[PDB]
């Protein structure tokens, strides 16, 4: 590879940022707390 | 006898060498578009030209 002057093994990694599509919520009503 | 006050030898050990490559495929089709036996293409737009 040095003789032919060619570099091959470059590597990269990325983490794409997913947008939000759906949401689910749980609510509750209480009178007191221990 | 010698004819040079200083003499220098230089030798290059950087000779490149042919290598095989495991990438390029072949498809053996039937046609008469070009006279030679093999043609290389980098895109379909090149093939449509021929």
């Amino acid at each position: 590879d040095l003789a032919a002057r060619i570099l091959r093994d470059v590597k990269v990694e990325l983490v794409y940022n997913n947008s939000l599509h759906y949401v689910k919520i749980r609510a509750s009503v209480v009178l007191d707390r221990p | 006898y010698q004819d040079k006050v200083v003499d220098v030898e230089v030798s290059l050990g950087t000779q490149p060498i042919d290598t095989v490559g495991f990438e390029t495929p072949m498809f053996l089709a039937m046609h008469g578009n070009f006279p030679e036996r093999i043609r290389f293409y980098v895109s379909t737009a090149g093939m449509v030209a021929d």
